[PDB]
């Protein structure tokens, strides 16, 4: 059950099982304009995240495995430590620095994969 | 060994400044412009979430300030302008029914004002409070004629506060601090998530905070920096103090057409004895309340120190007195009866004299002045004191005595007394972590 | 053994209330240049097996049309001259130069001290007024708006002639149109089609007699929210138009006075020729056929042994008791007692309706926002079609065999609703589910 | 061809063959601006929901949720080809918040299972 | 490393390797001016995404379909399309047959979805 | 054999017209505080092997800049005092006190009855006005009294141009033409893509374009149709010509309250002697500048023609005189001293200078509109400004079919032509990322 941010503070493992709750809440006088600005902003943020999932090859998925190997330099923790003894807020702070590196790699991998699919289909 | 895995819908967030919109259950707060609220709002307790709050750096306060001012101004746009009232007034003293306390407070002013037809004039007289009229050299003018224009407030639009709920845009959330005895800053071990705040009444006052929330257990002393003499102290009480205010005079209100479709409202006469406006605070309740305040101040200023309360040191009427809107009338009450005591380690009452003004400047601006129409009859209102705004004198540093005086006048500090437990955050649903899963 | 299958793009809908926008064909008071240019070839899709329920009395398109018209009307006056300097004592005598005894007391010759472009100078002005605009203040008169409203002059360059506008639904919405001939507005409509925009509708403003609208497909249609309840108005749609010819049979000379730095006032200076009363002509034969058709259709609701009687309005504001309309820019208030004075029991000879004219206009039944209509230069004539009537009924006659109908009106939403009766707005709901044999 | 809502009133079996006809007509002074924003918001709510259910790229999507006779106890031959979509939508409107909940639950379980199989 | 539209002018077979460069930048008095501009960027983004959805290319930058190429639209050797033309030139040549190709694409995907549904039912 | 393949993210575009928004480098009449702060280090992308066609005479960016400037201008006057109490009969006499010979009849000493804080009172006011603002009815009225209400500009709001950057919305891009010696109206072999334009200062002037961009190599002559004498010619210089303008009279500014919180500013008096406003350019620089201009005009009017410059002639002051804002004051300078020469193929080109006399006005009617007017408050003290002449607007006399002599005169009055001198290198295009091509790949 819980609620919109109800899993926050739970460990990453447990929190990964409630992903649709947050997914559902996204998108749901000058004071008419204030409301439009709020609506437009919610839409643009939603779409930028969707654009990245599209580019990285995940699209309409909540859990997306990819072909980019994990670097021990981003984090050298054991999996049990990450999934059982940490929350997502703690994790996000720990690897905040490496976010753009990882995102760039996710994009490169997908570009390579789409080209390879095209060539194999032509054969 | 491990691969990057992407997760969407991750319950993580980062501090953010965004635009909030209002929601609600004529009236100057224009509540018809707000989104109707959810009759049964949700609140989600977040187990094991500790978050850091800072009420002194809170954009929600800045937005409430701007919305309140904008609503105020919007409500005056369609109302009658009183520029025809900057004429020489011929004023004499009202003496017929004056008690000693009221000598010099009212003036009987005659003047030449326009009619619907622009080629005619009418002779009008009305009663004015001394504070609204300034001598020119019996020749007087209204106090605003050399700095601003007057707009008459519309007689049918109420000033009574209606609770306003602030709501976050989708993609954002408001975190609430549930801790009891929370001083406005630092970590808050018990939090919850809401989409909208509780309703907040936009009560406007200058020294005492009226009709707000009470502390759950103890008086709470909040300040950006306690030892900084430049900062105000917001004191939240754990019990209300009841205050009974009145305008005992029975006013007869008259009106005059001054132009096509326009009319001016004024006090014609007073029926009965003329007495001063005043507020009543019970002795016993006030003494207990103040005692609780000094106990908490000692925690900050020393176990064996002297705490002295004193009246405001000076400044504009708006800061030296306690201002409020009672029945739609504007009162300026003297609080020296409440803050005149040195603290060292039945049915009696304190009467606070009050003055009344009809020409009101507000939000500390110049050039925009309002005329508050008089109200017919006798005015009475009862309200609760839920907090205080105090300012501390700089000390000698070599003497164990501190002096506190009523402070205030900066409206954002009143807002902060309700918007201290709320923080706005942006939800960041997209993130990554390693796992043994390859595409 | 069946599974849920999700389908997207499913042709279903729900009743909905949304914002419609204005479109127009590629000055005026309808901001027709602000409206979205129209589609030269609009589509209409017939729905072969769809029966839909319409209710014209609950149609929110009417409320929007009402608000859009008022808003646009007010916007057109924002930049115009504010004639506050006219609210002075006027010295007035009768215009007696040419009296036919129809116009006796209808025009006054007034003089006053008007402002000039310089703050320190005044000018004496002589102008004519049409009586209804001027009231005594004890030869001393004032304009009627002096004790309620600032008066704004309409801009002379902006026309009040109705221009068809189209209402268009936003993406995700559609407008369903009822094609069922002889449809009374409340109930199932066996033949419907989908359009994105309405037909062009002219925002013609009038009372009692509805001008320049749509005609009934085959027969007069009697439409009402409730026939039995006599408090409701009856909207009658005519099958054939009745031609009405209206005139202002006077040659008016219009003058212009500078009253401020960038402001000027327009007024009638004098009248050339004789002075005659404004009037409208309706052919008797056409009108007699028209009522016979209306009576026949009323008997279908009131009884074949019921006598239908027509009578003039019982009273009220001039704006209600007369036929209000605008021709050539002038505002007319015509007396219709010549049209509704007969009892119905189971060639070039016209009916002349006398008319009054006003320059100070208070529209949309509001108080506090008066408009001054500049006089129009020359002689004015217009021809228009009566395409429907508004009737009310006298109640309390629980034991009588005769019903009485009167030409009531004044609520503008009734005119709007007479064009927007065949349309409803629906929200498209493309997502849905159904059982199939297909399983992921 | 038929047109934008031309299949309304046709039986479900025929109407299901024109889905692109309605899909292409979705998403196609400030009153107009507010209306434009709403069109986008409605479009996105439906797409968001299809995404959650695992139907993000499809007009026709088959799931793993079984049909309950308590929602509607009918032969397929009297649903398909003997009923229109408007009629069907009214018949089961009571149950759409149940069905939607089940579709969401099914996808969450499915994604976790896919992740575990890839891991093995 | 090229920036936005940096590959313009390069041949089609070179430019096709920068599809994310031009993808990332899509969707990335004055009160209304600015608000309308933001709404417009969103509307254009969504129309393109909608077509990719309908055509069955919703998750891809490069998408292969089952619609054959007509020599009547353009009769060229692949080597003189991919190595000797830029995308701007290509667009100018195939512009007059695009609303033919786009229409086929929608029909093909709709037929494919129906076939998938029937096969799953078996 | 081949199959349709769909690609998204394709680097192509179409010409398009969209709404642009402003950005600025983070008080004034441009409300620049309301613009989006700019990127301190924006990126320009060079496009190799892209030739595009630009047309500066058919470029909406000019129209938007024009509308934005007018709108902002009007907004800046919304909170300012309306001087309607001022439209009165004035009693005026000549200022003859310490006047030089040119300043004869230029200033009038006007007495009038003005309103005050109370409606019952009046005050007598004595102020000096320029002769161009006042018309005879000793009785005079202000020039705007029979056409418009006049608004006093707010003393706290600056008229000094601030660079404004125009930025395209996402999905759009601005192409820039980098070609040197580009006249507009042609193919541009060297282009690049930007998201925002360089900052453009909205400098307002008539005959001579001040503080703009310079040509990099040669003077460039640009026109919509060079053989059509009804068109204007814009000339972009490759070196600036410096011009020094001054208002030498030392003004004392006084103010009065005319109502409930409103006040009027006026020149009270002049402390020293009264002299004519003027602008200087050096002779040598101006003479070399024209030689460079003539040399390029000969590319369109060749075969050894005679190129004659002459003064502008017409009734309108904005058109015939060089109009500009110098320190908040409004100047109208006579340029006949700059455009009075004849050049032949046999002529060619220390501390000498050309002095242009100037007139000053306080009642300004901008953007060629009728019905609005602004009163420019006087400025206390002495005004001096130094500006760069970066270009010219010229017109050509027609009627010559039978002559070898062409005559050019200063032109101006249409503000869009000033904008065009900065925006000539920019074009707005829409990005069209979706497209198809044949490949051997089948699904
Ligand atoms: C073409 O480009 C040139 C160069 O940018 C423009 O010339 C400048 O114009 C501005 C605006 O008039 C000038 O700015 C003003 O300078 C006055 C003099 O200040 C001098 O002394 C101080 C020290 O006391 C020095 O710091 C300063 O640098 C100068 O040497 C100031 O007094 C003015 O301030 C007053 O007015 C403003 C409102 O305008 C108020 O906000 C202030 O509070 C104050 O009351 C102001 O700063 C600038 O000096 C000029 N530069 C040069 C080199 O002359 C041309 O105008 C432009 N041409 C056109 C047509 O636009
Ligand atoms: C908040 O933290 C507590 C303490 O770790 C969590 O409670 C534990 O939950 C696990 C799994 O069900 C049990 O095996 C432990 O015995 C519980 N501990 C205690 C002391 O009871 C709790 O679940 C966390 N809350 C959230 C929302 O994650
Ligand atoms: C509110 O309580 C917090 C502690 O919960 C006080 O913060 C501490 O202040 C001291 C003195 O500056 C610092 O040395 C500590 O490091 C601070 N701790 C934390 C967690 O921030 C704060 O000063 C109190 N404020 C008031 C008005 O009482
Ligand atoms: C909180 O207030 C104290 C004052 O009581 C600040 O301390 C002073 O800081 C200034 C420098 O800005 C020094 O010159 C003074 O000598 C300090 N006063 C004392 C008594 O030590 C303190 O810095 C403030 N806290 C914060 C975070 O700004
Ligand atoms: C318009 O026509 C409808 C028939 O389509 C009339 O509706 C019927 O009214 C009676 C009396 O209230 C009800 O008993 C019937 O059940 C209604 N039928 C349907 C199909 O709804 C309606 O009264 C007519 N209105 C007018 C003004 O003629
Ligand atoms: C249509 O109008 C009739 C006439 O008023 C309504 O019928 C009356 O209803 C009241 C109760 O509200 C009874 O006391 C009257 O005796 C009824 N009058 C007659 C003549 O029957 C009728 O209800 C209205 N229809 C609707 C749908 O509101
Ligand atoms: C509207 O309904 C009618 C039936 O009432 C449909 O007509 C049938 O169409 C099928 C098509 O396969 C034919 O085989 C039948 O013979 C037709 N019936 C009759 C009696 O002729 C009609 O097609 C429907 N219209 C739409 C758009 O669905
Ligand atoms: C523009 O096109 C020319 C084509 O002549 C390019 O010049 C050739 O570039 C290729 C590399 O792309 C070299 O291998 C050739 O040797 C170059 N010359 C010839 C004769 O082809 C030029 O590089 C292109 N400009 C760009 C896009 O940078
Ligand atoms: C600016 O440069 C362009 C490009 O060279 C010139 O365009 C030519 O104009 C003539 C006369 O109209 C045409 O016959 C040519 O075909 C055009 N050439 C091209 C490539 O389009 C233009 O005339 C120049 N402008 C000026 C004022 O000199
Ligand atoms: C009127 O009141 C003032 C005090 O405000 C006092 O000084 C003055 O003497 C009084 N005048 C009369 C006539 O009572
Ligand atoms: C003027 O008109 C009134 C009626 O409005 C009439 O009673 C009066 O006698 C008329 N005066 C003259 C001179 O005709
Ligand atoms: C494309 O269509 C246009 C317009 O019908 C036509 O003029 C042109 O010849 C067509 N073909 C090509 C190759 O441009
Ligand atoms: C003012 O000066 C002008 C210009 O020299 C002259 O024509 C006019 O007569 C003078 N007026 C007076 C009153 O001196
Ligand atoms: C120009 O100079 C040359 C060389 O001195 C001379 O021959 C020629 O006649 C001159 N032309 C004119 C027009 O003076």
């Amino acid at each position: 059950s819980l609620g919109f941010l109800g899993a926050a503070g739970s460990t990453m493992g447990a929190a990964s099982m409630t992903l649709t709750v947050q997914a559902r809440n996204l998108l749901s006088t000058h004071w008419g304009i204030k409301q439009l600005q709020a609506r437009v902003l919610a839409v643009e943020h939603y779409l930028r995240d969707q654009q990245l999932l599209g580019i990285w090859g995940c699209s309409g998925k909540l859990i997306c495995c990819t072909n980019v190997p994990w670097n021990s330099s981003w984090s050298n923790r054991n999996l049990s430590e990450i999934w059982d003894n940490m929350t997502w807020l703690q994790w996000d702070k720990e690897i905040s620095n490496y976010t753009q590196i990882i995102y760039g790699l996710l994009e490169e991998s997908q570009n390579q994969q789409e080209k390879n699919e095209q060539d194999l289909l032509a054969l | 060994n491990l691969w990057v895995t992407v997760y969407y819908g991750v319950p993580v967030w980062k501090d953010a400044e965004t635009t909030l919109f209002c929601a609600s259950d004529h009236n100057v707060w224009a509540t018809h412009a707000c989104v109707p609220t959810d009759p049964n709002p949700q609140e989600i307790h977040l187990e094991n979430v500790t978050e850091e709050f800072n009420m002194w750096k809170n954009n929600m306060v800045e937005q409430m300030h701007e919305d309140i001012i904008s609503l105020w101004d919007q409500s005056l746009k369609p109302c009658v302008k009183l520029t025809p009232l900057c004429v020489t007034l011929q004023c004499t003293n009202v003496t017929n029914n004056i008690t000693d306390d009221m000598r010099g407070e009212l003036k009987n002013c005659s003047f030449n004002m326009t009619t619907e037809l622009r080629d005619k004039k009418q002779k009008v007289y009305s009663l004015f409070y001394r504070l609204d009229v300034v001598q020119i050299n019996k020749e007087y003018r209204l106090i605003n004629c050399n700095t601003s224009a007057i707009t008459q407030a519309c007689p049918k639009v109420s000033f009574e506060p209606i609770p306003i709920h602030y709501c976050a845009p989708a993609g954002f959330a408001i975190l609430k601090c549930k801790d009891k005895k929370f001083n406005g800053t630092g970590p808050c071990p018990s939090v919850s998530t809401v989409q909208c705040t509780h309703g907040i009444k936009p009560v406007v006052s200058t020294q005492l905070l009226l009709n707000g929330s009470l502390a759950e257990e103890e008086v709470i002393i909040r300040s950006e920096n306690i030892t900084n003499n430049a900062k105000n102290i917001l004191v939240q009480l754990n019990t209300p103090v009841q205050i009974n205010c009145t305008r005992p005079n029975n006013n007869t209100v008259k009106s005059i057409r001054i132009g096509p479709g326009q009319a001016f409202y004024y006090t014609g006469d007073i029926i009965g004895d003329i007495r001063q406006a005043h507020c009543n605070v019970s002795k016993a309740t006030w003494n207990e309340t103040l005692g609780k305040v000094v106990k908490q101040l000692r925690k900050h200023f020393g176990n064996n120190t002297i705490i002295r309360f004193a009246q405001s040191s000076g400044g504009d009427l708006e800061v030296t007195t306690h201002s409020f809107n009672c029945g739609g009338e504007f009162f300026y009450c003297n609080t020296s009866g409440l803050f005149n005591s040195t603290w060292i380690s039945s049915n009696d009452s304190i009467t606070l004299p009050c003055r009344i003004k009809q020409i009101i400047n507000m939000w500390q601006r110049i050039g925009q002045a309002m005329y508050a129409p008089p109200i017919q009859g006798v005015i009475r209102c009862v309200s609760n004191i839920t907090g205080l705004i105090l300012t501390r004198d700089g000390g000698s540093t070599n003497s164990t005595t501190e002096t506190f005086r009523p402070g205030g006048g900066d409206m954002r500090d009143n807002w902060r007394s309700e918007l201290y437990k709320y923080k706005v955050v942006k939800i960041e649903p997209l993130g990554v972590a390693p796992t043994r899963c390859k595409r």
